């Protein structure tokens, strides 16, 4: 961006096509974008990975595992970074071809684990594992959109149409949208000692998952078809007329559907279910479900013992170490 | 101080400009910055005239009630607070600002309206250098006008009962 | 500590691993010979992590167990008296202020705003810097 | 966005124009991305982290505000080119090579986004 | 100093574009900073007497 | 029934757009299997492990089952590496560029509109050798004899013939735009100095098998009228092709030298834009 | 080789076309007709780069030139062959004049700036604002050229100074008065940027009184 | 001097609809709201700005304010030609031109 205000404000000559100016900035802008999707990515993967034992009565399945995918994701997160310019015709298409479908693989191997925690417990869907199961249906779908987008050969013809607006908007809201609101959902007892109300959590996850699925769905077949992205105007002689009053109509619903939230949030913060508690959702860990609701300035008045990596479970449950020993093998 | 700064900055460079010819004239016509106030409020007073019988009322007498009624408001204040909280009492200790909020609001809406018009002033220089437009910035002066006082005073009570508590 | 600097290991060997392969490889098989802008992020990233595992592994053999890294221990050990964590302080705003001030002036062309936007900057670090350092005042 | 949407269906250019449909496009990218993702992964991570390791507080407790303002004011910065007559930033969200010169793109937006 | 450059500096007006002057341009800022800095100087020893005599 | 299995994906004119089709196909199906499969697992663990019954103590502790994490991270790089392999070889195929072609199109994207150039005609046949390059270029872009320009009234139509190797020369005189066909099922990008640049701006296509007229994008960020730089190509018979070509080596629009062969003078896949 | 437009018309049809028409017609969106102007214009409108022009709106500003190595005349032949605009000022040497355009008397030259152009620009030629978006740029940057013929084209907005109401003495005058103003020393110390009491009242706010303060902060004490 | 392209959006007050001669039109130059000289004009807006407070006429519409405190529009002058060609007034305005005071404008 120094650059870039450098060649505005006093003709610095950084970036004319005449040097290798336009590829530089794709190559730098892109080795930045990449690791900035990944980013916003793994955070709510953890918050996730951590509001489905609390509902599934169950530890996590496999903690080291998802420790090494995490770390794997992360390495090779910026090797990846030219799989954004296929249709120049100016980069090595198998090296960064063939690393993103190695990327494919932990991210697989954190599925399998979620699918696995959620294996044979005692489900109860309350607000946060209501909008993590509908964050996991979401990313699925994104991802293999996205690992079928990886192909050179497909790029070739799907690029820069809405088939890529489609993929992209599936993994970002699915991540993001999803797991922030599951997180909202989570914490706000641990932060403001109240309860947000139930029956408008239901309410609004149902609004916005319907209105999200109808908003996104058609838009891969809208750019199968011929038709690009960040067009203002098209003809009616074209097609997909109609796929664009569907979509619109999908926009509106979820414009809608935020008005129960914020509603919701207004009125529970000074109203609302006081909590005299710890842990408002029984089964806790992660040693914050072990100091009051609304935690001290300094956050602790003592701490308990810590063996495991669910500490605050142990505390509350300790007729329950010899069981979570003796049979945390057999899988 | 005065010396330094009467040496090494120019002020008024009378040669630059002409002599004055009822003909001519140029773009930045600004006077110091303790009448620019009365040229703001010159500026975003809407037209509002008073025609009837043979006669003719334009609009800066607005600017003219205004300005007095501010010469006026200005010596008769201590009379309208003793008037209004009733004390009449000796004082040779000084208040901290802070312990008195409604006083200290008073003064901080006072002084947002001041700069208000103040900057109304300058409408030419802050639109051609920051890339505004020019009846955008006649707008936004006009309607400060009645919004930002009373939020400064809002903003201004909270304060002071938060520097005392 | 010595978990993170083999975290830090790790993730240095794979970068230098993969600027190598990179370079070799599109020394040849490549339109115009080396590539020369991933190449040299690739070099410097894993000189990044070198710089940090490095640092971590002499802090580490520097170093006697402590109850963070160590098992087997109770709460009675960390017993003791922490740091310095600075309370309430309003000079941040500051400081944002007047960095918010500079960039706008670099945004628009207007020298004098980067100038007042310098030297609000300064003043404000300074204060930020001095705080819990300043006297009693001298009369 | 919800402009956006309004706009594309029903053929025809009804009340909107080429280049606020290019502002528009560009700033929702930018604001969700920048101005919504990045900083709400901090705002977790200063909610629940110290609670999660134990800890009193964070390493550098100025250093939290600092970056807090910082966000707030590059935001409202970089949202500040609607209120110019030629607009806000007119490329894409990427910004690609010669588009974002200064001989094409030559508004008032463009530096107000790259600060 | 401020005696010294009042007396014997070039301070006629020589405005023009042959001559670029920039002696001329000097002759003001000069006055300014001799005295300014001198009452200046005289009253920061002041304060300083005051402050620790 | 491969209709929807394509997702909409238009037929090929071109022997690798059939390829890049089939290849879309059997992914898809791939992708909705593994995509089916997870499913059925996520509805099944809500739909009866739900059962926080009547009766409970609580479930049961258990969390590492090593051979199962063994073999579900062993599969998906065997289901990635068939693919990989495939992926490879296609796209191997796509850019194959044989020496020889027999009509060269100078492809000429300025702001908002093409220009299109008629280099080299020369069939295998022997039955038609042309040569229109030009040193009017007194420069990188390439100049010609034959150029139908287009304007913000006439959508420029790009006449073929069906049958012939044709190749693609991609140059821009401004900025980056982009050559979207979506018949042949390809694209790529038109980059101002793409020898600077270290990108190849020629691919070549085999074959066209069909006639008719198609449409073509833009599929970059140019600007404001990015959504107005349509184009058509028209694809004709060789013996229509030569009478095309000798008709307008004679002075004459695009639009005369069209009809004089009965075929409509205007672009009837695209209309010009009244909202510019 | 003056019979010779080829170029010209090889660059016009690949960079205006969109905007103009193919044959300099002004297509109804966005161009005027660009017949009736001639050389000057074009020179103007291309040597200081508000030519070829993205989106546009109230104003094109001025840009960086895309056009030169002799194409400006090539255009402007071009342009000037379909129609009777004015033309470029020239000198014995077939060049375009810098030197030639800067008069003798600035008294004059003055008197005529500040009856005629200082009504929008400045007293000394900085920027002023017009309504509604569209303003009045600096005049340092520009050239001589650059100077008669943006008076003689009357470009978007600025009024039309003919060669009849404003002779060649009298454009050669302000010329020169111009350049003399943009270029000459402040002998009073640092101007402030060449506007009023704005800058200087500014400038006391945030010097004089802050420096006066913090020795009222140094030598009182506070309680 | 008006482009004779537009000659076709003038409104011509109800008093002055043979003031104008041809292409001329011929207003005065002091502001109706307090006396400076209302000296920039558009040419292809066709409006005139005062600078010392921001004023805008709409040179189309016999002058009438379209922005800002101005509230009166601006006076015309008659013009014509003479026996040998030169421009002459051809009377007298209409009212008083400037700034309005108690008696009238
Ligand atoms: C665009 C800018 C325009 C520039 C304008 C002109 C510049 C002139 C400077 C302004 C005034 C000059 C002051 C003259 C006094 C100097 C003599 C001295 O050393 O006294 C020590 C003096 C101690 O005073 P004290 O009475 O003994 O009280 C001690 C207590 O501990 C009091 O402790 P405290 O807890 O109350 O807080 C101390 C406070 C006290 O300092 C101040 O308050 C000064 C600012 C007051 C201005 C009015 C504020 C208006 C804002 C609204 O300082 C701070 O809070 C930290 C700020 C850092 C100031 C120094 C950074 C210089 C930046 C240079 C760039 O400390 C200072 O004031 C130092 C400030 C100036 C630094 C020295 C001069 C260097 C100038 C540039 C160098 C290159
Ligand atoms: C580019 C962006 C530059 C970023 C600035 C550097 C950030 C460094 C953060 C890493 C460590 C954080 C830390 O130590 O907290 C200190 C402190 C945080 O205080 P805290 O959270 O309450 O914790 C207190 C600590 O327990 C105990 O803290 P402490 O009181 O013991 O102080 C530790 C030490 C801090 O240790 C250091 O980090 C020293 C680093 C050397 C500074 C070099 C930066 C120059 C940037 C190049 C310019 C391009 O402080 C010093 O010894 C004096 C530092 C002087 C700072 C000079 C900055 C001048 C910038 C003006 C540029 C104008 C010229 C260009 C035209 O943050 C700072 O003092 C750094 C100033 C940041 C202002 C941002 C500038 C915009
Ligand atoms: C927040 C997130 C985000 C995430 C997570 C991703 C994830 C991925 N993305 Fe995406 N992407 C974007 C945001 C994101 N992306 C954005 C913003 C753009 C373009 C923006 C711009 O251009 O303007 C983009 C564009 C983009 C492109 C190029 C589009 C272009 O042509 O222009 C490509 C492919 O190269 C791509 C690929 C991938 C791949 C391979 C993943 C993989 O990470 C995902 C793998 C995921 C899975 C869910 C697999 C599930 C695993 C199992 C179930 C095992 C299954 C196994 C087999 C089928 C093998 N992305
Ligand atoms: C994290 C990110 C993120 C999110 C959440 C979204 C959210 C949405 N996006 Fe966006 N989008 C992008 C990232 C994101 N997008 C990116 C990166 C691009 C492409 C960038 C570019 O090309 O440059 C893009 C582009 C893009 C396009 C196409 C632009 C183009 O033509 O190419 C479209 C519409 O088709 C779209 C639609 C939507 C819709 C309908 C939502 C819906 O989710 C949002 C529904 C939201 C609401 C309606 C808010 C509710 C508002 C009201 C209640 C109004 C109240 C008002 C006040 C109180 C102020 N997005
Ligand atoms: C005020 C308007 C809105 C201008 C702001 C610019 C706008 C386009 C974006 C602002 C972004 C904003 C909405 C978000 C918050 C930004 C954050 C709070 C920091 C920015 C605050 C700004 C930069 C402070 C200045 C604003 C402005 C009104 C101050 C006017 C100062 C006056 C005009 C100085 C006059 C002046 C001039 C004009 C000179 O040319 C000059 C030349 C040489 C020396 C001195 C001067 C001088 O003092
Ligand atoms: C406090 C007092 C005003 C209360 C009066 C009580 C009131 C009820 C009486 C009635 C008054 C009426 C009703 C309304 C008053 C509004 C207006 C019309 C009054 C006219 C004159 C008025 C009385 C003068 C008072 C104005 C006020 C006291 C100014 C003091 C400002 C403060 C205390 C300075 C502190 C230190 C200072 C901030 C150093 C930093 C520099 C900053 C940037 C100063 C800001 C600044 C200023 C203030 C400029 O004037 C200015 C002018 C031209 C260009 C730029 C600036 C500029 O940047
Ligand atoms: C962005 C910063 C980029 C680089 C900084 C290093 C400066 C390197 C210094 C060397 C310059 C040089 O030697 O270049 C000589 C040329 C001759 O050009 P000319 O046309 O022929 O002369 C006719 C002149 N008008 O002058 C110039 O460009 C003038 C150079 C401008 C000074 C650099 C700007 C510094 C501003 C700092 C930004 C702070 C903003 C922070 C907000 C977040
Ligand atoms: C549609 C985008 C566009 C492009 C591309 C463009 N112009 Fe312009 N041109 C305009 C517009 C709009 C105006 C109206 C002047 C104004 O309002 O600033 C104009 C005005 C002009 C004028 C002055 C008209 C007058 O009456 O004085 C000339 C001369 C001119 N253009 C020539 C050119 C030249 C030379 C090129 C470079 C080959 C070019 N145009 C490319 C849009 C464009
Ligand atoms: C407010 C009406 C107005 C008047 C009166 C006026 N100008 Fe302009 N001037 C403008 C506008 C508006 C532009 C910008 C035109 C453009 O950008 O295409 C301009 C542009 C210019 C430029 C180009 C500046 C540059 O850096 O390229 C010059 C030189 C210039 N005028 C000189 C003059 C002279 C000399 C006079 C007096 C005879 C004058 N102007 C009178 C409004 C005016
Ligand atoms: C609008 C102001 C302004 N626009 C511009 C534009 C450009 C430039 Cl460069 C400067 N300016 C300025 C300007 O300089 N403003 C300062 C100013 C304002 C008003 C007065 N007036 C004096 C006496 C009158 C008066 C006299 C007798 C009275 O007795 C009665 F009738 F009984 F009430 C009442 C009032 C009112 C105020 C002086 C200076
Ligand atoms: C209340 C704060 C408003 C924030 C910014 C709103 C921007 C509004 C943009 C519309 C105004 C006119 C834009 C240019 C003219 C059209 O045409
Ligand atoms: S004098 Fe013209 S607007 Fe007040
Ligand atoms: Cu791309
Ligand atoms: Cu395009």
């Amino acid at each position: 961006l120094f650059g870039l205000a450098a060649d505005r404000h006093l003709g610095a000559h950084i970036y004319d096509p005449a040097n290798g100016g336009v590829l530089l900035w794709q190559h730098l802008f892109w080795f930045f974008g990449h690791p900035e999707v990944y980013i916003i990515a793994l955070p709510f993967f953890g918050i996730v990975s951590e509001i489905f034992p609390v509902f599934s009565r169950k530890p996590i399945f496999g903690y080291t595992t998802l420790i090494y995918a995490t770390l794997a994701i992360a390495a090779l997160s910026v090797a990846v970074w030219a799989h954004h310019m296929y249709a120049t015709g100016a980069v090595l298409l198998p090296f960064f071809s063939f690393m993103t479908f190695l990327i494919a693989v932990p991210t697989g191997i954190k599925f399998f684990n979620w699918i696995g925690t959620m294996w044979k417990g005692q489900l109860t869907f309350e607000t946060p594992m209501l909008f993590s199961v509908g964050f996991l249906i979401t990313f699925l779908l994104g991802g293999l959109s996205g690992v079928l987008l990886a192909s050179p050969p497909l790029d070739f013809h799907v690029t820069d149409s809405y088939f890529v607006i489609a993929h992209f908007h599936y993994v970002l809201f699915g991540t993001i949208v999803f797991a922030t609101y599951a997180g909202i959902y989570f914490w706000f007892p641990k932060m403001t000692g109240r309860l947000l109300d139930e029956r408008l959590g239901k309410l609004h996850f149902w609004l916005t998952f319907i209105g999200f699925h109808t908003t996104f769905l058609v838009q891969h077949w809208l750019g199968d078809e011929g038709m690009p992205r960040r067009y203002a105007d098209y003809l009616p002689t074209d097609g997909f007329t109609t796929l664009n009053v569907i979509s619109t109509v999908g926009a509106f619903i979820l414009g809608v559907s935020m008005l129960p939230f914020v509603w919701n949030v207004f009125k529970s913060w000074r109203y609302g279910e006081p909590v005299t508690v710890d842990d408002p959702w029984g089964y806790g860990n992660s040693l914050e479900w072990a100091t009051s609701c609304p935690p001290p300035r300094h956050n602790f008045t003592e701490l308990p013992r810590i063996r495991s990596e669910r500490p605050a479970f142990e505390l509350h449950y300790p007729h329950m170490v010899e069981r979570m020993r003796a049979e945390a093998h057999v899988g | 101080v005065l010396g330094l700064m009467g040496g090494l900055l120019q002020i008024n460079p009378i040669w630059n400009l002409g002599p004055y010819k009822p003909s001519q004239v140029s773009a930045g016509s600004q006077p110091d910055f303790y009448m620019m106030w009365t040229e703001g409020l010159a500026r975003i007073w809407p037209p509002w005239e008073f025609y009837f019988w043979h006669h003719t009322i334009p609009a800066p007498v607005w600017v003219a009630v205004i300005m007095g009624l501010v010469f006026v408001l200005l010596p008769a204040y201590p009379f309208l607070e003793k008037r209004f909280t009733g004390d009449y009492a000796h004082h040779n200790l000084l208040q901290r600002p802070r312990d008195v909020p409604v006083r200290t609001a008073i003064g901080a809406m006072a002084i947002a309206f001041y700069m208000v018009l103040t900057l109304a002033a300058m409408n030419d220089i802050i639109a051609l250098k920051f890339h505004i437009s020019l009846n955008a910035t006649t707008w936004i002066g006009r309607i400060g006008m009645v919004i930002l006082p009373p939020f400064v005073y809002f903003i201004t009570y909270r304060w002071c009962i938060g520097l005392q508590r | 500590m010595h978990i993170e600097a083999r975290l830090f290991e790790i993730l240095t060997a794979f970068f230098a691993l993969a600027a190598v392969v990179y370079a070799v490889l599109t020394a040849m098989f490549a339109t115009g010979g080396v590539e020369w802008a991933g190449t040299t992020a690739l070099v410097l990233t894993t000189g990044l992590t070198l710089i940090t595992g490095t640092f971590f592994r002499f802090v580490a053999r520097r170093l006697d167990t402590r109850p963070e890294d160590y098992e087997d221990a109770e709460i009675s050990d960390g017993a003791g008296e922490l740091g310095f964590f600075a309370p309430h302080s309003w000079w941040p705003i500051l400081i944002s202020l007047s960095f918010s001030t500079a960039a706008v002036g670099a945004a628009l062309w207007l020298p004098w705003l980067i100038a007042a936007g310098v030297a609000f900057v300064i003043t404000s670090v300074c204060g930020l810097v001095f705080e819990y350092y300043w006297g009693p005042e001298k009369h | 966005a919800l402009f956006m949407r309004t706009e594309l269906a029903m053929p025809g250019l009804q009340f909107l124009s080429n280049e606020q449909f290019n502002q528009l496009f560009t700033m929702h990218g930018t604001v969700m991305l920048l101005f919504y993702a990045t900083p709400i992964v901090f705002g977790f991570a200063n909610l629940v982290l110290p609670l999660q390791i134990g800890a009193p507080d964070v390493a550098f407790p100025r250093l939290n505000a600092l970056s807090f303002w910082l966000f707030l004011f590059g935001a409202l910065i970089a949202i500040a080119g609607f209120i110019t007559p030629g607009g806000a930033a007119d490329f894409g969200w990427t910004a690609y090579s010669p588009l974002t010169d200064a001989i094409h793109s030559p508004g008032a937006g463009g530096d107000l986004w790259i600060m | 100093a401020l005696l010294l450059i009042f007396l014997f500096w070039p301070w006629e007006f020589k405005a023009a574009d042959g001559e670029s002057d920039f002696i001329y341009s000097l002759t003001t800022p000069l006055y300014g900073l001799t005295f300014g800095l001198s009452i200046l100087s005289i009253a920061i020893g002041a304060v300083l007497y005051q402050k620790r005599f | 029934w491969s209709d929807a299995l394509a997702l909409g994906w238009p037929t090929g004119i071109t022997p690798e757009a059939k390829l890049n089709r089939e290849l879309w196909i059997g992914s898809v199906i791939a992708s909705f299997a593994v995509g089916a499969i997870v499913w059925g697992l996520i509805f099944w663990t809500s739909a009866f492990h739900r059962k926080k019954a009547t009766d409970t103590e609580l479930p049961r502790q258990f969390g590492y089952n090593m051979p199962l994490e063994l073999t579900l991270t062993v599969i998906p790089f065997l289901i990635i590496s068939v693919l990989f392999y495939f992926t490879v070889v296609v796209q191997e195929r796509m850019m194959h560029k044989d020496p020889n072609p027999e009509v060269v199109i100078d492809v000429t994207a300025f702001q908002w509109n093409w220009k299109f150039g008629y280099q080299k005609i020369a069939f295998a046949d022997g039955s038609f050798d042309y040569d229109g390059a030009d040193p009017e270029r007194k420069t990188y872009l390439n100049f010609d004899k034959i150029e139908t320009l287009g304007t913000s009234s006439e959508i420029p139509v790009l006449v073929l013939p069906a049958g012939k190797r044709i190749e693609f020369v991609l140059n821009s005189a401004d900025v980056i735009h982009g050559f979207w066909v979506p018949e042949f099922l390809f694209k790529r990008d038109v980059l101002p100095e793409p020898k600077a640049n270290n990108s190849d701006n020629v691919f070549q296509v085999s074959e066209i098998q069909q006639t008719g007229a198609f449409v073509g994008r833009c599929t970059e960020m140019c600007g404001t009228f990015h959504a107005m730089m349509n184009f058509e190509v028209r694809v004709v018979e060789p013996n229509d092709f030569k009478a095309y070509i000798d008709q307008r080596n004679a002075g004459k629009t695009n639009a005369e030298a069209l009809a004089a062969i009965n075929q409509p003078p205007l672009a009837i896949t695209t209309e010009p834009f009244e909202s510019r | 080789s003056s019979a010779l437009l080829r170029t010209g018309k090889q660059l016009f049809d690949t960079s205006c076309v969109s905007c103009h028409g193919a044959n300099l017609q002004g297509v109804p969106d966005h161009g005027p007709s660009l017949i009736g102007v001639g050389e000057a214009a074009v020179y103007f409108q291309v040597s200081t780069g508000r030519m070829p022009a993205m989106r546009g709106e109230a104003q094109a500003p001025r840009k960086d030139p895309i056009f030169d190595e002799a194409q400006i005349d090539a255009i402007g032949a071009y342009v000037q062959a379909n129609g009777g605009g004015p033309t470029v000022v020239r000198n014995p040497d077939g060049s375009i004049a810098t030197q030639s355009l800067r008069g003798n008397d600035l008294g004059r030259g003055g008197d005529l700036f500040r009856l005629n152009c200082a009504s929008c620009h400045n007293f000394t030629g900085k920027g002023g604002a017009l309504s509604s978006g569209k303003y009045a740029p600096d005049l340092a940057p520009a050239n001589e050229q650059q100077i008669l013929t943006a008076m003689l084209t009357g470009p978007q907005n600025m009024p039309k100074f003919s060669n009849r109401q404003l002779s060649f003495e009298a454009k050669k005058d302000i010329i020169a008065y111009v350049k003399v103003a943009t270029e000459a020393r402040q002998p009073g110390g640092y101007l402030l940027g060449g506007f009023g009491p704005a800058p200087e009242g500014m400038a006391m706010w945030i010097i004089g009184m802050v420096a006066a303060i913090g020795l009222a902060l140094w030598i009182g004490a506070r309680s | 001097r008006i482009k004779p392209s537009d000659l076709g959006r003038v409104v011509k007050r109800k008093g002055q609809e043979s003031f104008n001669f041809g292409e001329f039109f011929a207003f005065t130059k002091v502001c109706s709201h307090l006396g400076c000289p209302s000296s920039l004009y558009e040419q292809q807006s066709y409006r005139i700005l005062c600078p010392c407070h921001q004023s805008q006429f709409d040179a189309l519409h016999f002058a009438k304010p379209i922005f800002g405190p101005a509230a009166r529009a601006l006076a015309q002058l008659p013009i014509t030609i003479d026996t040998d060609g030169y421009l002459v007034a051809n009377g007298d305005f209409v009212e008083p031109v400037g700034p309005a005071f108690w008696e009238r404008t």
